[PDB]
């Protein structure tokens, strides 16, 4: 007698997957049985998300302004 | 089933073909895999012509 | 003659040098090849469905990489040429011939790009294709590749109107062009479609309008004018069918489970193209171009292209080709490369002196390439020992480099061809104009993690 | 103008994260320093294999045994002298008649060349396999040498008119050499252990083709081909011929041979399976279906349609026979295209390979999975593996466990219209033409060595 | 004139695919056989009025200067698509349950050159039609649409049935390769049939 | 399939105007089969458990 149109599958691709927690890669990356299709129909469309890339960028930057002065001094100038 | 277009649904029939010869040639825990190249660092250098 | 009689004196002739070279308790003898197991897999071709636009000349269409796969390691585009037939009521009347431009493919495919769901992964165009195929051609396949791209002497041979002796009509045979991508350069580099479910891999191909895909030459004066629909029978087919195919490879369940859920790093090669610089030798002979690149460049290919007529392409000479005897395209006598010398400067520091053009033309490809170009032009420089090697070699990143400039000196033939006055069939009856094009080939690093891919260094 | 005194330093000063990731590190293998390692001590020399049965002659089969007393066998070739051919004015065609050697004289005059161990057909091949292999895996630079070795050098295939005509040249009696493609000749790491195989009698059987069908007799006007006769040429037909089989043997050190003596050895080899030829008549139907019954892990398939109207002309995979041209030379008529229009693989009504164009197999597949691209019409390839020429195994499926598959081929309109006659003079298809589809498969096998004997292990 | 069965023609190898896997595919022969064998009487007139053959599109029309100058009308036509979910109400596609697959329909039309019959008045011969023969040329582009019916259900079960493994039985098609027959040479023809699953019916026509 | 004499005589032409078989006739045989199958829905995706 009532209806909503949000979703029906719960937490298999958990919504909070982009944060730092336990992973669930053992299910949606491999078909369960031979002949099963691939699980990417709506999940595709969100590229380069997840905080891992942002944290990697922050770690790479860290101190580039102060570390760029020397850089190749130990490699080129004799 | 279909003929003009089937995708990769026909890629399982030839994959399922296993025998003793196939187990001798391919497979195994120590079998190297293609599509995955290992990169090793090399020296840092430069070159240019001179008189 | 005796069968095996001197086979033992050679073995007995053993000395200190032979002991130093051969011998040893750990010698790796020949005739014994160690066989190692390899992973079980299969491969098959597959059509790639298009998602945006329709295949037509002058427009662009986007084709998505097929999903439900395991790996992608190839890509090619097939296109069927239309029918061309000259009509007696053309602009030039009887003094007119029609032919396809030299290197029909590598043309009508410009700004061909690969993108990853939000970002331009890479792109290439005609100049890059020509330079790469001239400098990295595996002989034996040269004739075959030429046949696929065109140059069959059946499409590039001019045909007069139907009222002349030559009533030949250009045939309509489909042609195929491979797409040079980082996953197609090497077998070890492939796209993990199963591992990347959060991205939509797309290839955008923009075609060129048919007006400049056809050369409409004059038999007598050797001039080119733009084509028109009324010139040929039927009309100008703006839309034409074109398909994209690629090879999809499947892997074993155990291997896919092992590789699923891991962090991967790959090295890829992309390109950057500096804007074309129009050059007029009528005032000065030295031309300087600033280079602003991003990543670790490996090679720099620079050419001077004749741009007098848009119908003719891949013309890096100083004189346009002309119709000759036998209803065939020919190259006039004074067709030499405009460049006489070139030099590099790193912030008022001449790295390379005023080397002759023959240096980049012959010596550099002889030492640091797999082939030497057979056409005039196509000058290259390389910072690496092997340009075609996927594994990195010596290079330098232009991001940390200060402003870099390239200087080119023209030639007397170029400065006399720029001005007109040439007689009939000389190839420079009209004044000629030239454009300097510079392209670079560099390195990059891509990262695979969390069911997605991106460039960490950026 | 700095001569390499600061430009290098400027370039090296540009060091960043990307360069740190690519180059550098304590484990970086610098260039200009190559680690040299010792190899085995050995030597090599050629010998002549000892004939064991019969006398060589065109149209017969002769066997030659592998010589003993050696230590390895890794190369074999066959050399033979061709007779001197001189036409006469008394031929049936009269003045309007020319005689010339067939295209690809080698890969012809030989059929069903086989290598056997004691009593077993270890390997065998023939003209179709030789042509396909030499067209798909030809190393560039050696193509001219291979042509000078086999034929098609404008000295054998140039038509020669009768003695009374202006062209009275005679075909030179020069000798020719053909290498034998075998599993021990594919790679230097694969060689026959002659010392370790004393209990096996290794034989090579060569069946020469009749000289009558090796000479093309062409009409100068109507472009018709008829079988040759003894009275046509001077000296008759020399049925006997001098053919010699040479081999290359290699001696190794005593320590090496004692180490490798008395042990179990596993070898992976290459073989050939040729399906029976299928007669094709495009007039009746435009589609031809042929079943394939193969045994082991097939690696590559090479198929083509051969024009088989006359037995004299060989390796003619186009849709029209060649005709005499101006200047006493052979030329291909303007209507010379591959009869195949499309091909398809079917696995019991499961289309694994879709109905794509013939040019796909002709060009795209060799461009990616081969070391060369054919320069002649025909020769369509489908390879299950990444590299056909590589001896190391790659992706390949075995047909023994796979229920019989089928190949479907579509004839071209040019083929169906050339099947009927009616062609004018010097058109090639003046007479009705007949075609035969041929399919060749290349696969993998395992050879076991122990106890001074060889045999296929149960696998 | 228009060819007999204008619809069931110009639609060949129509396929329905999940994600990127070919799930079903049918063509003109299957359409003709199914609609001629499992036709519910009473709707036959509606079908023969909605898929062409309306006794107006198929009537030959002479040239403009002849007695019959009538032009074939341009009226829209509809063709239902027989699929496993359309066969029965009980079999329906759970779109709410399948969000990770792209369900798609691939339809290949046919060139208008072989859709029009150009008949000879006297000798009764057929030759291909050309653009210049008819007025207005041939429009390669055409406006065609696909309509599908959806159903909405309450939360009492639309979420309850989710998360459970469901097995459904469907009916597919297998088509044997076509073989050319020449009765002049042979009096009998043998065709080897190879199929995979539990076959139910076999339709063979020449 | 054993053909009919009517088809045999219709294959050859020679018929007069408006006879239908005035031109030589060519025939083709088509065979279609209908089969069952099983489709399984699980974890937001579908596949053939038998294939």
């Amino acid at each position: 007698h009532v209806r909503d149109s949000h979703h029906v599958i719960y937490k298999r691709p958990p919504v909070n997957e982009y944060c730092a927690e336990t992973r669930e890669d053992n299910s949606l990356y491999v078909p369960e049985y031979c002949g099963q299709n691939w699980k990417n129909g709506v999940l595709s469309g969100m590229g380069t998300h997840h905080d891992a890339y942002r944290n990697l960028a922050v770690n790479m930057m860290t101190l580039r302004r102060e570390s760029a002065v020397s850089a190749g001094w130990a490699h080129s100038y004799l | 089933t279909c003929t003009t277009g089937a995708g990769v649904t026909s890629g399982f029939i030839d994959l399922a073909t296993y025998d003793n010869l196939d187990r001798a040639l391919y497979g195994g825990k120590d079998a190297t895999t293609y599509f995955i190249k290992e990169h090793y660092p090399v020296g840092w250098f430069t070159k240019l012509p001179t008189m | 003659g005796a069968g095996v009689t001197s086979g033992f004196i050679d073995l007995a002739t053993y000395d200190n040098l032979d002991r130093a070279l051969y011998g040893g308790k750990d010698a790796t003898t020949y005739f014994i090849k160690e066989h190692y197991p390899v992973g079980w897999f299969t491969k098959l071709p597959t059509m790639a469905t298009r998602v945006s636009g329709n295949p037509a000349f002058g427009q662009e269409f986007s084709v998505g990489v097929p999903r439900s796969g395991d790996y992608v390691l190839n890509a090619w585009l097939t296109l069927k040429t239309p029918e061309i037939k000259l009509l007696e009521t053309n602009r030039l009347g009887a003094n007119g011939t029609v032919r396809w431009t030299k290197n029909l493919m590598h043309n009508a495919v410009e700004h061909a790009s690969l993108t990853f769901n939000d970002i331009c992964a890479q792109q290439f165009n005609t100049a890059y294709l020509d330079a790469w195929t001239q400098f990295n051609m595996c002989e034996g396949k040269r004739i075959g590749y030429d046949n696929m791209i065109g140059n069959t002497s059946d499409m590039t041979n001019p045909t007069p109107a139907q009222g002349q002796d030559g009533a030949r009509t250009l045939p309509s045979k489909n042609l195929v062009l491979p797409l040079p991508f980082f996953f197609s350069r090497d077998c070890g580099l492939a796209l993990p479609t199963v591992v990347l479910p959060y991205n939509e891999i797309r290839i955008n191909i923009k075609l060129r309008s048919l007006q400049e895909l056809l050369v409409f030459q004059n038999k007598d004066t050797g001039n080119v004018i733009p084509i028109s629909a009324t010139d040929i029978a039927g009309g100008l087919a703006d839309t034409v069918e074109a398909y994209v195919y690629m090879t999809v490879g499947l892997v074993s369940n155990v291997e896919r489970c092992a590789m699923a859920g891991t962090v991967r790093d790959m090295v890829v090669e992309q390109m950057q193209a500096a804007p074309t610089h129009i050059v007029n030798p009528q005032n000065t002979n030295n031309v300087h171009v600033d280079m602003r690149f991003s990543h670790a460049v490996k090679a720099l290919f620079f050419m001077v292209q004749n741009v007098t007529y848009k119908s003719v392409g891949s013309n890096y000479t100083c004189v346009t080709p002309v119709n000759g005897p036998g209803n065939t395209v020919m190259e006039p006598a004074m067709s030499v490369d405009p460049i006489k010398s070139a030099s590099l400067t790193y912030e008022n520091t001449t790295r390379l002196a005023n080397m002759g053009v023959e240096y980049y033309s012959l010596v550099q490809p002889w030492y640091f390439s797999a082939s030497i170009p057979v056409y005039t032009g196509y000058h290259m420089y390389s910072y690496a020992l092997n340009v075609g090697s996927v594994h990195p070699s010596g290079s330098t990143n232009y991001g940390r480099l200060t402003n870099a400039s390239i200087t080119v000196t023209m030639s007397p033939e170029s400065v006399v061809a720029a001005a007109g006055g040439g007689n009939n069939n000389s190839g420079y009856n009209e004044p000629q104009r030239f454009a300097l094009v510079v392209i670079a080939v560099n390195h990059n690093v891509i990262r695979i993690m969390n069911g997605s891919m991106g460039f960490p260094i950026l």
